[PDB]
């Protein structure tokens, strides 16, 4: 039936995991100890959790992720948290060595000999699956850990399961900041393993997050936990296409294919408009027209592009919500109307509208907003290439004076990959304006 | 898991680790008996990277005391944390070492250096995986030299997989005590930068001008700066054993310390020091500990780096802090001082955060430096070994101790190699 | 006296650590010396409260019936 | 009534594990502060003589 | 049921019986005066291996004591525990011993041999079915070696069938005292390896280095040395007497630890070795009391067996442990040493594990060895022999009671015989 895997790589990826596990327990009432009240929705196994947790004939639900990572640290207080019972013991696929940040030690040193068991928890997993969509893998470009270790896996899982879909969602590291500067050597070296092998990869950025959160949330002192859940909201919105139905239902194969115009280039940028503090719900009102202008307004997006600057191609809005077609299509029409928005003439259409009746919901101790009106906004723009165009420059300075070369090559690798790279960027930015030009 | 195990060596290093250890056993809560009073988990827990347990809820520290005379030994096993020292770690000599390097390189070293491998890797196989050692010890001492320079040369080849760190202390740059120190700091930076992977500097006379910034107590104790330093080696200690979001390996660190082999030398930098009245006249804030974290008068290590420029910041944060508090100042010493960093790297910053604060404050920091501001150190003691060994001053013993002219002319002509490379690289 | 040497050069504590702490009235007191940044993501408990006040599941038992079993063929 | 009677016996067999595992706990350091009083009588006798 | 009787020869042996007596005695808990303190079932239960018990709770040794010199009788009868021991065990002779094999041998041994005879077997009908005998003894002393060479050869004829333990200690190489001594020794062991099964080979001089090594007490009394070896002695005997899944009989062992006939002499191994600190220093783990175990400096009886390599190891563990981390510690040593071993036989070793953990300790071991260092002892004594050979010094004495060159000749050609013979099976 209607179900996936959700993967989480790294330290990086473990704790949004946790949230929106967390997020996705209260929705569905999921108690800590693990079972529901008195009342009736355990058997086989086959409810609302169904597609997400494994509720067996034992009554607990199993939720459907493994969370791997190489520094038992962090693994080690989530085990000791709250809905550690909830958690498989060794679905918590921990390491005993870190990959040091460099790729290629969480790639060839230590990967080999943890894969065959990940690859055994998968193949347990993909037995008692039915239908199993894809996989929702979670990671990082810039990662310590998440960069080496999931490229190898992501390897694997491809060569053994390649008529299955492999969704990745990714943290992109900060166009200024850097918090090391081997970022850029494991990021390039990520993205041209994974874009003749990832399927469809989704970005975003922490401190235009942290914009967002003292710009109209109104917290000049946000935490992790405000970040996580409004990724953790997000995840949510596109899975509820899975856990609830709408007037129309949308499932990631269609987004895959209507989203992604040609092959290698398959980034998009994700939106969610009805970011606001408590107070100003409280005293505004929330409707189609103005979210729709938020949604799409150059600030509320959470990705350094200037979308003036580029081209639209795709356009994915998912109305999670009490929404009607009416306003909805009048709306969006206007909004093709408008001549600041800049669609390529390739695509005559390119708008993808997804309902969905479930209004989000607040989460206990939580910052985020009263919606009854919501849209998850997917779109691809031609102003993305200056990233990597960010990147190649950062990346051409560090190379050229062989900045970190002596620990690279002393585990045992050379340039030639690297070289590899700095062309394949080149090839990718050249398709971007080749795209571009019309 | 992965553990350290430390090496006491020189008579400083006596007074160093001694100092070290009661300053990890007290704030874990152990009592000097040795019976741990159980009140934090995570210490609890996290206590097994340094500590092996024994009977009696008693943790052995593993770690090794080397000397020569008995006395400094005798004082420390007679200090209230000798209890908590072990009689088989007390490794030793039949000789007075002469305060010569020499001696305590080639005479004295031979058949000592037998038993203290017998016993290092006895401890070895008592654990399982190290991350690595640390050394406690000065580069101007004349027993630790000898015998440092000679174990970080066995220890390379037995385990050349692992983190020697070295913990040495610089002597007064004014005036040495010792007159044949030159020679003993040149012949051991000889095969130092050869062995170590990292090297800690620290200078005992801008210790001595702290007391006269912040302290202003007059009348301390070497003791209290022994309290100081291991403090500051007590925070880098803080990030493997404590839990929350930062990165604690030396090698998570290393490879984003370390751009090229021959960079060794780095300098620390520490949080909140304040004096008599502004213990109550400061208002904690991020910013106001990131001023003082970067401030000229608050670095300790050898000299002003104003002289030259930065080439890697790297600072480790202990207390509840945020990821942007650290961002936002990252972004204002950035744009404070741009051009005082160096154009070769953009983005030099490394940065990590203790969610746990120490026993009893709660905003705290440590900084790590490689500037440079080294050039002026080796230049220093270039002219004082040219001008010794212009005329061959004080040489007979080593000569009858079997040394030669021939050693010193590559130990100054690799130390001329760094001089260069230092400057080469920035100017 | 869970003091080394106190006044020492570093800052020091003095204080009885077990009486530190404090309390929500959804969760337990917890020691505000040892108060990590990893522990919020389930420290509080749940009112009936932040719950929708809908819910709307996709019920599928009539489909397995069928999807047990293949389907009629002649 | 076969599901809710596996689980309800389980959490008592869980139950009964852990107390078991208290025992365990409790009585080595019995031993262990016996061990170390024996340590203690030791000493002092090595004092008279 | 199967027991055993004791048999106590020798000066020395005078010595080490009651030592050995007194602990078993503590170790069952009986009080000085004979009426057991009840308060274990189990050494309730199996003391009967070596003891009858008279009228009113009095368990009597079923040893037998014989010597010449009163003096060494009276002062064991006036020890801690000489009313335990029978004057009807108390056999003596009319004569001074003046320390010479063949008087004791051929002249007192012949008015003596038919007392001890008739005690033996008066002994002999009280048991009812017997594993065999043990003689504790010297091979360097003269009393010991003349008499227990004469009863060795009569017990064989009356019961073949039984175990004819051995336990003799070798004199010091660096110096015999006796100087005689070697014209002893060729002799006894002649006699000894046709008609011995088991033979324990103990010298002093490791004794000595041992207490330098652990003890670390300077001085210590002849007695506490025995109380160590009495404690290998001991364990031992601790398989027969405890319950476990241990095999416990000697010829269970025998069959075991002797590849062919002519294997008789062996080295006992001990277990946790503890010094002032330590005791409370000591992580007491299985993988820490193997390599204690397997530590050459914890050998006691002849030399280390580096020179050579090992034939039969078997080692005995004693307390409250399990066959996996035996097993596993007993495949480390497979791959820590594959090499050392012999390729004859693979898997040399032999494992027994008691439940019952001793008196004083939880955690404890003894080890059974016959590894290829006996070469040095023999040769030794083949260079002493020869040269005293070579000019038949202080020979008058034994051509006047009647020996000749002749029988020394085959001796030591049996002793070359061996010689050999442990030289071509290793080498
Ligand atoms: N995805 C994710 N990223 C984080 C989180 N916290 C900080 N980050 C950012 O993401 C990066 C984390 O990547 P890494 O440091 O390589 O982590 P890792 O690969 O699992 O290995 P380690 O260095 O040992 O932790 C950092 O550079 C941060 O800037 C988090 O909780 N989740
Ligand atoms: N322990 C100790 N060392 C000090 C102190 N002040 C300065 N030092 C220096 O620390 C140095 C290192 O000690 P060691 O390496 O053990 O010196 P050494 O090999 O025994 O020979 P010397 O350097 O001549 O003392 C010494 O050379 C001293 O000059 C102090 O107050 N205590
Ligand atoms: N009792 C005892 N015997 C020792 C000691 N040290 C070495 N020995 C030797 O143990 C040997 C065995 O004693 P016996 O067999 O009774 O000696 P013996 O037949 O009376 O003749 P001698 O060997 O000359 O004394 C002696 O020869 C001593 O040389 C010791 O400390 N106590």
């Amino acid at each position: 039936m209607r179900e996936c895997i959700s993967i989480h790589v790294g330290q990086a990826g473990v704790q949004i995991g946790n949230a929106c596990w967390e997020l996705y327990c209260l929705e569905h009432g999921i108690q800590p100890d693990g079972q529901m009240p008195s009342d009736k929705t355990i058997g086989g196994g086959d409810d609302s959790f169904n597609t997400f947790f494994s509720e067996t004939g034992a009554g607990k639900h199993v939720p459907r992720a493994v969370f791997v990572d190489l520094e038992p640290t962090v693994v080690d207080e989530v085990r000791t948290g709250t809905y550690r019972q909830l958690f498989h013991p060794e679905q918590l696929i921990t390491g005993k060595e870190d990959a040091a940040n460099n790729y290629a030690r969480g790639h060839y040193t230590i990967g080999k000999e943890i894969v065959d068991l990940v690859l055994d928890r998968i193949r347990k997993l993909a037995d008692l699956c039915t239908g199993l969509q894809g996989f929702l893998i979670f990671h990082s470009f810039g990662g310590g850990t998440g960069s080496g270790f999931a490229s190898l896996l992501m390897e694997r899982l491809s060569v053994d399961y390649g008529k299955k879909s492999k969704l990745e969602f990714a943290i992109y590291p900060a166009p200024q900041v850097s918090t090391a500067v081997v970022e850029p050597y494991n990021s390039i070296l990520t993205t041209h393993t994974t874009l003749e092998h990832s399927d469809c990869a989704f970005m975003v950025d922490n401190e235009a997050i942290y914009d967002i959160c003292r710009r109209n949330l109104d917290i000049e002192r946000p935490t992790y936990t405000n970040l996580n859940r409004l990724i953790g909201q997000i995840v949510s919105s596109i899975t509820a296409s899975l856990r609830f139905d709408g007037a129309l239902n949308v499932d990631l194969t269609e987004f895959q294919t209507n989203l992604v115009p040609y092959p290698r280039i398959h980034f998009p940028l994700a939106t969610y408009a009805p970011v606001i503090s408590a107070e100003k719900a409280y005293h505004e009102q929330l409707s189609v027209a103005e979210i729709t202008n938020a949604c799409f307004e150059p600030a509320n997006q959470m990705v350094k592009c200037d979308p003036r600057h580029g081209k639209y191609m795709a356009c994915c809005m998912l109305y999670r919500g009490d929404v009607v077609p009416k306003d909805v299509n009048a709306a969006i029409a206007t909004i093709k109307t408008k001549r600041t928005i800049q669609f390529v003439d390739w695509c005559p259409t390119g708008f993808k509208v997804g309902i969905n009746y479930q209004p989000p919901t607040v989460v206990p101790g939580g910052d985020l907003a009263k919606v009854q009106r919501a849209v998850c906004m997917l779109s691809n723009t031609t102003a993305i290439a200056e990233a990597w165009a960010r990147l190649d420059h950062k990346f051409d300075l560090m190379y050229a004076k062989r900045a970190f070369v002596h620990w690279y090559v002393g585990e045992g690798m050379e340039e030639g990959e690297f070289s590899e790279a700095r062309e394949d960027l080149a090839a990718l930015e050249k398709d971007y304006e080749e795209v571009g030009v019309d | 898991m992965r553990e350290i195990v430390h090496l006491q060596a020189g008579q400083c290093g006596n007074q160093i680790g001694a100092k070290f250890w009661e300053v990890i056993s007290d704030e874990h809560g152990i009592d000097p008996t040795g019976t741990y009073h159980g009140d934090s988990d995570l210490q609890l827990e996290r206590i097994n990277v340094y500590y092996n347990e024994a009977t009696g809820g008693k943790y052995v520290p593993r770690a090794v005391l080397v000397d020569l005379e008995p006395g400094t030994m005798d004082s420390v096993r007679s200090g209230p944390f000798g209890q908590i020292f072990r009689p088989d770690n007390f490794v030793f000599g039949q000789s007075g070492a002469g305060n010569n390097w020499a001696k305590g390189h080639y005479t004295e070293g031979a058949e000592l250096v037998d038993s203290v491998l017998d016993v290092v890797r006895k401890e070895a196989e008592s654990c399982d995986c190290l991350q690595g050692f640390q050394l406690t010890h000065s580069l101007g001492g004349g027993t630790g030299s000898g015998m440092g320079t000679l174990l970080i040369s066995k220890i390379r080849e037995e385990y050349p997989d692992r983190i020697m760190n070295t913990f040495s202390v610089v002597p007064s740059p004014k005036v040495s005590d010792t007159v044949v120190e030159p020679y003993n700091a040149t012949l051991s930076v000889h095969q130092l930068v050869e062995n170590t992977d990292e090297t800690y500097c620290i200078d005992n006379e801008a210790l001595y001008d702290i007391c006269f910034r912040t302290l202003k107590l007059t009348t301390p104790t070497y003791g209290d700066l022994n309290h100081l330093v291991s403090a500051t080696m007590s925070g880098v200690t803080t990030c493997l054993r404590f839990p929350g979001q930062l990165n604690a390996d030396l090698r998570k660190l290393a490879v984003n310390m370390v751009p090229f082999p021959r960079l060794h030398f780095f300098m620390p930098g520490f949080a909140p020091l304040t004096s008599r009245g502004s213990q109550q006249y400061r208002a904690l804030t991020v910013p106001e500990l990131t001023q003082q974290m970067f401030d000229a008068k608050n670095m300790m290590a050898a000299c002003d780096p104003r002289h030259g420029r930065y080439l890697t910041v790297a600072a480790v944060f202990r207390g509840r802090m945020s990821m942007k508090e650290v961002d936002e100042q990252m972004l204002n010493v950035q744009n404070k001082n741009s051009s005082y960093f160096v154009e070769w790297i953009p983005n030099n910053v490394k940065t990590a955060v203790c969610d746990i604060p120490p026993r009893g404050l709660k905003m705290s920091a440590t900084f790590i430096g490689n500037s440079t501001a080294i050039q002026e150190l080796f230049k220093r003691i270039s002219e004082q070994f040219t001008a010794m060994f212009r005329r061959k001053a004080f040489l007979h013993w080593y000569t009858g101790e079997g040394m030669d002219e021939m050693e010193f002319t590559e130990a100054e002509s690799n130390m001329n190699d760094l001089v260069s490379e230092y400057q080469q690289y920035q100017d | 006296a869970l003091c080394v040497n106190p006044g020492n050069p570093v800052f020091s504590c003095m204080l009885d650590p077990k009486t530190l702490h404090t309390a929500t009235s959804l969760s337990k007191a917890q020691m505000i010396m040892y108060k990590t940044s990893a522990s919020q993501y389930g420290a509080f408990s749940p009112r009936p409260f932040f719950f929708p006040c809908k819910f709307l599941p996709q019920e599928q038992a009539f489909t397995e019936h069928l999807k047990t079993t293949g389907f009629y063929q002649n | 009534r076969r599901q809710r009677e596996m689980k309800q016996d389980f959490e008592d067999q869980m139950a009964l594990k852990e107390l078991i595992l208290q025992a365990a706990k409790e009585e080595e350091e019995t031993f262990k502060k016996a061990m170390l009083a024996k340590f203690a009588e030791d000493d002092r006798i090595e004092l008279m003589n």
